[PDB]
């Protein structure tokens, strides 16, 4: 769809909400226009000064732009989620979600990104050197965390029939890299979530699709590291599965402030470890590096216990090893763990 | 492409903001 298509549809666009919008707002039991335009507005001052400090002053009106052309794609989605979910439920109302400033705090940051995204390289002109303001940026800027802004990518890009493949790649990767780190730092509300499950049951959407992208996007990693260095064994990577499966739902503090990959790869040594499979780290960490994440800082540098970062081999033997050795040695016992599903389609 | 369309049938952006 003419890779100008959607930025074509924004610039032709009208920067006030369209009369159907308005209609969406007038029809929930607590209006959100007022909140919604000064949200826009006050984002607006904010955007506006970050961003025009990230590029330069002799740049601000690139940053009126990008904002521009991101609150027409913000109230474009969320019209079109609006006509979506009026269909899917049948409903009309939507206050609840319309006054709900998270999730226009995550439209509009998703917005931003496809705008910011689709003209990166150009932004990156007149900008150079140690400040290439990729993704987890946008967040930064709104003060707003990974996963609340993960809850509206597959939505967005459901909503957002124009997106161009270079875009709708973008959002899946932004997405991905929440699932291996963003979503797992101390700050990140995935921890209120979790031990509010492990608490009380019942609830929480979000966590349980949380999860169920997390494990198809670990499985998925693992099993590109067993079919490049485990060829000759078959039956590992499903029991590699099952502990790296276990560990990150049942010893989900092992991530706190550490990588999706650092657990992959700690749980494919220890298995092959009690399995009497060879598989050196320095195998491992080789391998790694050809999978899309892969950065060698995430096995070069990881986190021990204080702000102490070591490599991961140290992660491995001082906290991973020491925090499952019992659970790794059950692999290679007598009545060795239930298999743990591998995740599908 | 590895992406993982992960809502179920009819389930929205509402089931996922309060």
């Amino acid at each position: 769809n003419t890779i100008q298509q959607l930025m074509m549809i924004l610039n032709s666009a009208s920067d006030q909400p369209s009369e159907n919008l308005i209609s969406y707002f007038n029809n929930c039991t607590v209006n959100p226009k007022e909140s919604i335009l000064k949200r826009v507005k006050d984002i607006g001052y904010i955007f506006k000064e970050k961003f025009a400090k990230a590029v330069g002053a002799g740049c601000v009106a690139i940053g009126s732009q990008r904002y521009k052309l991101g609150v027409r794609l913000y109230y474009r989605v969320m019209e079109s989620m609006l006509k979506s979910e009026e269909e899917r439920l049948s409903i009309q109302n939507f206050s609840k979600l319309l006054n709900d400033n998270i999730f226009h705090m995550s439209l509009l940051a998703c917005a931003l990104e496809v705008v910011m995204a689709t003209y990166s390289r150009s932004t990156s002109q007149n900008l150079d050197s140690g400040t290439d303001l990729s993704f987890p940026w946008i967040l930064n800027v709104l003060n707003l965390k990974a996963f609340d802004f993960y809850k509206v990518i597959e939505s967005f890009i459901k909503a957002e029939g124009n997106l161009t493949r270079e875009m709708i790649k973008h959002l899946e990767r932004c997405e991905h890299r929440i699932m291996e780190s963003l979503a797992w730092l101390s700050d990140s509300p995935l921890f209120d979530l979790i031990k509010q499950s492990k608490t009380r049951e019942g609830k929480s959407t979000s966590l349980s699709l949380f999860y169920k992208k997390v494990y198809r996007l670990a499985y998925l990693r693992l099993n590109t590291l067993c079919e490049r260095l485990l060829s000759e064994h078959p039956e590992l990577e499903h029991i590699i599965w099952t502990l790296f499966q276990h560990t990150l739902q049942n010893e989900y503090e092992l991530m706190r402030d550490r990588h999706l990959d650092q657990i992959m790869m700690c749980s494919m040594y220890g298995i092959c470890k009690v399995k009497n499979i060879d598989l050196k780290f320095k195998i491992i960490v080789t391998a790694y590096k050809d999978l899309p994440h892969a950065v060698q800082e995430t096995f070069k540098r990881v986190l021990i216990k204080e702000e102490e970062y070591d490599s991961i081999i140290v992660f491995y033997n001082s906290v991973f090893m020491q925090r499952l050795k019992t659970n790794i040695l059950q692999y290679a016992s007598t009545r060795p763990p239930t298999l743990s599903p591998i995740p599908h389609i | 492409d590895d992406y993982l369309w992960g809502l179920e049938a009819g389930e929205g952006i509402s089931d996922l903001f309060d």
